[PDB]
């Protein structure tokens, strides 16, 4: 979930290489999207959106292994300046479409990187983010140009808890080079079932594999299965995508003098060719 | 950041015709 | 009109240039005043303004300082780099890549000689030509994207 | 927030305008 | 990494000029010549 | 006043330079795309013109090069202007020169008499794909500096000497300040030369020829 | 886009306007 | 029925006039460009830095530099200026003909210029040698952990009437 | 009475002769002056470093730096081989395709390459992926303060033939 | 063989080019001082060639330029022979250029025909001494950068502008990083083009004119 | 011998170049093979060497790094700065430096309208000239010497 | 004198000006010379020779104020690598010529900056040392090329002892403002004399000025002399200079073939010529 | 800082040019011209 | 320890071997 | 350092008569 | 010096010496 970034690294969500450390436990694999508009003028709201799609009709394993319904989260660092636009800057259209969303901030003052989710994804297909963009004049410091912002987003639930151990929306591999006798099946009063595991004979050998209730198995009886070989088939249903994408803290009077210099070659232009047309003219009364 | 690309393509393509005809029509409204 | 002035054939020089492939900016509309003075500047004038605007709405951008320890992952040359790009890395007899992209420069060149045979400058009179070339530039255009696809699903181009 | 679109207009019209006048200027391809 | 406004100005105007460039090889293949050669 | 034409007339002859200007005929089939030459070179002008005002503002050392890429950006005036500039015109530049490459191909406008004319071209082309990468790396960030890591490589399959090529270029064994430093030599200075007497050799073969035939 | 639109052809509009405008404009008082 | 000199010669204008604007137009960002970034255009005067140009600790420098202090800045605009609880105004250290640092002589209560040989006061002040002009003043006020060095617009307390720096 | 062909050519080539020489005479120096100097032509490998490319403290290195210990050098000849009391072997960490910087997964206990899909070992040693040969192999023994890289001769306890680097 | 002449006879017209050159004749007076020109030139290729040579090391930067300097002395192949030609060669040429300048006028060679060719000379001469005057300070030790330190000053006179001047050539107030860069930019990107303008005036004007009287 | 070819004074084009200042290059020894081809490779290889020989023998030296707080005593420009140095230094009110200075450029174009009164090439037939070239050098030594010595012993150049 | 060079500046005897700190003690200015070879050849003994000359025929004062002769001292840095060649590899014409002479070593190890003196006048006129240089194939970073040698010589005695306060060598100025009643003269029966001298009545005043004997006066009585105003004349007849050279470590292989080009070169040439001979004949099978 | 064998050098061959400029004009302004100015 | 000596001569030698050949080439000034 | 300088001028100068007469004489030994 | 001198003279000596010596050497086998 957002809040392990958080938790397991703390200063950013985003490796040197631009990995992105979701993805460190979130093992799978599935597209995202971030659209923001082109330019925006210093100083206001618009609308940045994360797109998180996915087969909404389908589930995957709980802890247990129920097969409930999943949720998605996502990360999302826009430009040094820019912050999600204050409530009463929001108007209204924007503010039904942001929704119940609980934007929170990176790290203490990164203002504007926004951690976001578990949020659930039946209606948070897309994720709308209300961004006010920042003043180069009055924050003498940020300054006008185009500023990069990744995205970072993901949809179902993860492979490894922050301390260590696996989850189950993972396969479960093989504990031994060989020979199986016994697939059993505890279940502990309160930690559901466990469809425990063994192995045997050929080098001394006695040896065991615990492995909870979610996976469907595809393993029979007595198999001759080589260590850590694909004894389990595959939970998982969800998985992490990336973005990277480009805006343009724009400052208008750029705008409006290269709107004036476009403008002032126009008329040039016309004027060169204009009088071409009088030379042309000119021309003719000498052919005679 | 694809449907740019295509608006681009779009543009950069059927303005020229625009320019063109535009090019052409002046040259019609003025004699030869 | 425009203005023009026609060959002169009479002229004996003319035409051994023209016979020796070659007096072609002996005739036409005078290119002093007229196309010189007059329309270049709206090339010129044209052709600045179009990259004034283009820098001026989609300025240029600052990467992050480069780290020589992690590799990006997204990480390509520029645009008309693709092509080679596919090839080179995309053929795995590291020489031949290298083979075929020198390949590029020179059978570009080589093609005056080969091409030298007939004498004809229209795309139409040279079937065989204008193929090739046509074949060719499709060729590049897909590794082109080819390039900007992921290893895998590159020459397929994902469609087969 | 649309002097931004006058904006990639502009580079739309010069570019056009161009041609344009170059076509007028020599009765042109 | 990658530009697409620009990749999009680069083919828009690689078939244009492909195109109107056969434009004329027609154009001229075909009502050809006069003046001498 | 005093006539200044006489004046340079007497002495040099002004006039038969003004002469082999005006004289020069533009034929019928010179149609629009016979813009493109020129427009590459206007393309290029602009880049030099750009080129060498940065030079005054970047620093091609590694520890120096990307901030003052970014004071260019950020503090002096107009550097994003000039900056973004020689971006897009390096852009537009290559893409002109291939739109041109076309003219001349189909209008088999590299035949017989002018073989020379098009083999430089090849070669003017090398060069600016050349210009083209070299610059490219001397923001020394995260991507030019995984580019050159990258092509620097490159070289090294060819045989007897190919690594010694890459070591060439690049300075050493690895890619690092005498890479940058190289290509900034390349970039600023082998390159700008280079295109230049092979520009030359391209337009006066052509002032000689003339343009090439009709359709 | 739809004022993409509205505003490129007003703005060409007007150039071509002037254009012709001024041919004759300047034709009719006898400068072409 | 052609159109006269006057005539060519006005269309000649209207275009020619009209490129030169686009012209100048470009010229323009391009001259500013080349025009150097000024320092910082907020008040008038820096804050003073050493060799490295660090800024210097005010508490390790009076504990150490050197006795009754005479010592190097490399303060206003550039100019390493000699700074002397510590003194009013700042010395100017650069000599007013050519323009070497000039140094301060402990055992004559005099500046020498050795490029050439001037002299100057315990104040700047010259009193000898080609260099037509005092030494620069600037007061340096001690703002938190560091000295602060303005620009000294108050006529000159030393000759009477304005300082020729301003 | 005139001399004939054959000997205006010797002349000729007489001349011409010397003169090539005195040309490559110089030729020669410049071309050597623009061949990079060898980093040290003593040993075979150099002392291994960190990201500013300093030199690396064996004794700040373990103490800390990443549980069971996979870790960024600025080693041999420039590359970043993998280092991991330490480890017989470098792993040089340059993927053997294109020649990016690939990464440990410790959860997989496998390299990947990303640019494009490769992978490799505990050993570096390929098994996928477009890239045709294992990563690379070299001793980290430990001198004075720090760690000292020298290349690999030894044939490859990994594969039963040479090494491709050698 | 394939007959090679030919062929660019055909085409480029390499005969008409042999021609102008044999048929310039030397007269009489053109006594051995008519050797300067050429010797201040083959002086000037000699830096250009060197000059680039070590644009491979050097580096411009208040932190790095001293050093590469003494690394291009005490580490590059030769690196001490290039820098020690590139600094005897400058002055070499300053000073055959001065000669020259005698032949000229000592044998009246500047006059009526060719007011031009002298003028160039005197721009060429400008350009020559600001190569060397930037030169001189790009080592960025004690002696040239008091040098820089000291003239950069001196414009600061001149009323109207004249700061501005300064401030334009020295990139501040003070001398400092942008004044090295700057310098560097002058030095190995604005002269070399200048002066190869200029002397390519200098050189045609002559070509077209041919030697100056006898005497 | 040499060899040589006289003017051709029945070419009429010779004459009304001889006659406007300049058809010298129509006499003389050939300058193909013969000054080209021949002797100017001796020039170059010659002016080569001595450089060569000249930087071998005593080569090139290093400063110590500048330290922009102590004034070396003892900073000179290089050499054919002597002269100019001189005037700037010792000529107390700064814009008459700068003046002065300029005045060495501009002056030294006007010459050539300024001795474009008389015809004469040889420096002989032109006493006034070679007087004013004659002095104007020497002064210009002096000052040039004058510049290595220290200040007040300057103008004087010590001896009065 | 020289050590205290070392004893009031320790690191360097020189300052980043080049001053030199001696200059600081010795405040008069008189020529001084250095000569060494153009270029040795690595590792040689070769002679470097300091002259600091004077009129042989005068004396200056003493402490007491006798009016004996005078000596010389001077510090000499040659390049890094440079060292005061061995007794053994000093051959002998040499070893006469350099004499009985002090070498020291400014601080251990820079075994390359030398101390030299107090060396009485008469005959340490010149000053010769012998100097072994250096080897660039056995000391590995000592590299060829050509380095500085500073000098920096002086004689007779000083103006500041080390502690702080005036000599006698100097003259003695004046404590204050105005008018003069008595020019005294003391002389206890160890310190020697000390003509005292008083000003006063203008300002209040009655304030005193002890004068060491050595100097002249030139003052008479009841001057109306204005404050540190000349009144002693100037007894320092020595005083510092200061000298600054250029000496190449040559490899001769460098010479060897540059000696080779420049024949190739010679060689050329004539052939050219030569030459260029054969043509100005077959030229003239043509004009007939 | 000052380089001797350098100006050595420049005065050397500043005189010596100086010099023989004159002989020759002097060698010439005094058996002059011949075949035909 | 006079290769060094050889050394400078050699720089005189070619300065003059150069102009002895020149002028001997060209008959010459 | 005032004995090159000295030197320097000396050879400079003189030497390029020898060169001259050398080449003069070399001249002479030939016949023309 | 003397040994410069000497040296000096030497050198120019033999090229002086091949110069003379190869012309006639070349001359008197017909090559001049
Ligand atoms: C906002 C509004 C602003 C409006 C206006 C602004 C500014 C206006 C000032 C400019 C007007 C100048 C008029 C010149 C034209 C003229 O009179 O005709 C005479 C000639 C040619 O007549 C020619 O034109 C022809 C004919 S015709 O008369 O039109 O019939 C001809 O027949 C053709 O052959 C050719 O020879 O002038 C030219 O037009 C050609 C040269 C132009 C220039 C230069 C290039 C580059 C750099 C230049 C700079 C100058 C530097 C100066 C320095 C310190
Ligand atoms: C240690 C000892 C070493 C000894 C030797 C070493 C090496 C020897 C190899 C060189 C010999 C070549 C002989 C060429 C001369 C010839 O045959 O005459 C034919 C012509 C001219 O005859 C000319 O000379 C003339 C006449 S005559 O025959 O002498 O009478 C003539 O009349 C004059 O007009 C002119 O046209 O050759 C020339 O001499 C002129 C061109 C020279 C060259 C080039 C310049 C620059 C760069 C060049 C390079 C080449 C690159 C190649 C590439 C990959
Ligand atoms: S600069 Fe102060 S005296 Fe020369
Ligand atoms: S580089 Fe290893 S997969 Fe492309």
């Amino acid at each position: 979930y957002p809040f392990w970034a958080q938790q397991t690294y703390p200063p950013t969500p985003r490796e040197p290489t631009g990995r992105i450390v979701c993805a460190n436990c979130h093992l799978a694999a599935k597209p995202a999207e971030v659209e923001v508009p082109q330019s925006v003028l210093p100083d206001t709201v618009f609308k940045a959106v994360v797109k998180i799609p996915y087969d909404t009709k389908l589930q995957q394993v709980a802890a247990d292994g129920s097969k409930v319904g999943l949720n998605v989260g996502a990360v999302l660092m826009l430009p040094e300046g820019f912050k999600i636009a204050p409530e009463e800057r929001i108007p209204e259209e924007l503010k039904k479409e942001v929704g119940d969303v609980y934007f929170q901030p990176y790290k203490e003052g990164q203002d504007n990187v926004l951690l976001v989710g578990p949020l659930p994804g039946e209606q948070y297909q897309e994720i709308v983010f209300p961004v006010l963009s920042p003043n180069p004049t009055t924050d003498k410091n940020i300054h006008f140009g185009k500023y990069a912002i990744h995205l970072g987003a993901n949809r179902g639930r993860g492979q490894i808890y922050p301390t260590g151990e696996k989850s189950n929306n993972n396969v479960f591999t093989a504990s031994a080079t060989g020979t199986i006798t016994k697939i059993a099946k505890e279940e502990d009063e309160y930690g559901n079932v466990k469809y425990q595991v063994s192995i045997q004979t050929d080098s001394g050998k006695t040896v065991v594999d615990t492995i909870p209730a979610g996976p469907e198995l595809i393993v029979s009886e007595g198999q001759a299965v080589k260590a850590g070989e694909a004894l389990t088939n595959n939970p998982n249903v969800g998985g992490f995508g990336q973005d990277d994408t480009e805006i343009v803290l724009q400052d208008p009077n750029r705008v409006k003098w290269m709107i004036a210099f476009i403008c002032l070659v126009m008329l040039a232009q016309l004027m060169l060719i204009l009088k071409k047309k009088q030379v042309e003219k000119v021309q003719a009364a000498e052919m005679n | 950041m694809t449907e740019e690309m295509l608006y681009a393509a779009l543009l950069s393509f059927g303005l020229i015709f625009v320019g063109w005809g535009l090019g052409v029509l002046l040259l019609k409204i003025q004699g030869a | 009109m425009a203005t023009l002035k026609k060959p002169d054939l009479s002229d004996p020089k003319l035409r051994a240039k023209l016979a020796k492939g070659m007096g072609h900016n002996y005739y036409g509309e005078p290119a002093w005043p007229n196309d010189l003075l007059y329309v270049f500047p709206v090339v010129i004038m044209g052709t600045f303004a179009c990259i004034v605007a283009l820098s001026v709405l989609d300025p240029a951008m600052v990467g992050e300082p480069a780290d020589p320890f992690a590799t990006p992952l997204e990480i390509l040359p520029e645009w008309y780099l693709y092509p080679v790009f596919q090839i080179l890395r995309s053929v795995p007899n590291k020489l031949l890549g290298v083979l075929l992209m020198a390949s590029v420069p020179l059978g570009l060149i080589l093609v005056p000689f080969i091409e030298n045979v007939n004498k004809f400058q229209n795309p139409f009179r040279r079937p065989v030509a204008t193929t090739i070339f046509l074949f060719g530039t499709l060729v590049t255009i897909w590794l082109g994207i080819g390039a900007t696809f992921p290893l895998d699903k590159t020459l397929t181009l994902g469609l087969f | 927030m649309e002097i931004d679109v006058l904006g990639w207009v502009a580079l739309l019209v010069v570019f056009t305008w161009s041609i344009a006048m170059v076509v007028w200027g020599r009765n042109g391809l | 990494m990658v530009e697409p406004l620009l990749d999009g100005l680069v083919l828009g105007l690689v078939f244009a000029t492909l195109g109107g460039l056969f434009y004329a090889a027609y154009q001229q293949y075909k009502r050809p010549n006069e003046l001498g050669g | 006043m005093a006539n200044v034409y006489d004046w340079f007339q007497e002495r040099l002859e002004i006039q038969a330079l003004a002469d082999d200007v005006t004289s020069k005929y533009v034929p019928p089939h010179v149609n629009i795309f016979y813009c493109l030459g020129g427009i590459t070179l206007t393309c290029f002008l602009i880049q030099f013109a750009t080129g060498f005002a940065m030079t005054f503002y970047y620093k091609p050392t590694v520890t120096e090069a990307y901030a003052s890429v970014q004071y260019i950006m950020n503090e002096v005036s107009f550097g994003w202007l000039i900056r973004s500039i020689h971006r897009w015109s390096a852009s537009m530049m290559v893409l002109m020169m291939i739109l041109h490459v076309f003219r001349v191909y189909l209008t088999g406008g590299f035949k017989k008499p002018r073989e020379l004319t098009w083999i430089s071209g090849v070669i003017l082309a090398v060069i600016t794909v050349s210009f083209g990468v070299t610059g490219y790396s001397l923001p020394w960030d995260q991507v030019g500096y995984w580019a050159v890591k990258i092509v620097s490589g490159v070289p090294e399959a060819i045989p007897v000497v190919g690594v010694l090529i890459s070591d060439l270029l690049r300075g050493g064994s690895s890619v690092g300040q005498a890479t940058l430093t190289r290509y900034y030599s390349a970039h600023t200075f082998v390159l700008p030369w280079l295109i230049a007497v092979f520009m030359l050799l391209h337009f006066l073969m052509i002032r000689k020829q003339g343009i090439s035939g009709p359709l | 886009m739809i004022l993409g639109a509205v505003f490129y052809i007003v703005f060409i509009a007007l150039f071509f306007g002037i254009a012709v405008g001024i041919i004759f404009a300047i034709k009719s008082i006898k400068l072409i | 029925d052609v159109p006269d000199m006057g005539r060519r010669q006005f269309m000649n204008l209207l275009a020619f006039g009209t490129v030169t604007g686009v012209a100048l137009g470009a010229l323009y960002p391009l001259v500013k460009y080349f025009i150097p970034p000024s320092g910082g255009a907020v008040g008038g005067g820096t804050t003073a830095k050493d060799k490295l140009g660090n800024n210097v600790k005010v508490s390790k420098f009076l504990e150490s530099h050197n006795a009754g202090d005479r010592v190097l800045v490399q303060g206003l605009k550039g100019d390493p200026t000699y700074i002397v609880a510590i003194r009013d105004y700042g010395i100017n250290a650069v000599c007013t003909h050519l323009g070497c640092v000039v140094p301060w002589n402990a055992a004559e209560n005099k500046f020498k210029c050795p490029c050439h040989g001037s002299q100057y006061d315990e104040t700047g002040k010259v009193i000898r040698g080609p260099a037509p002009l005092s030494l620069a003043l600037c007061h340096a006020t001690v703002q938190d952990d560091n000295i602060v060095l303005t620009p000294w617009t108050e006529t000159d307390f030393r000759t009477g009437e304005k300082p020729w720096w301003v």
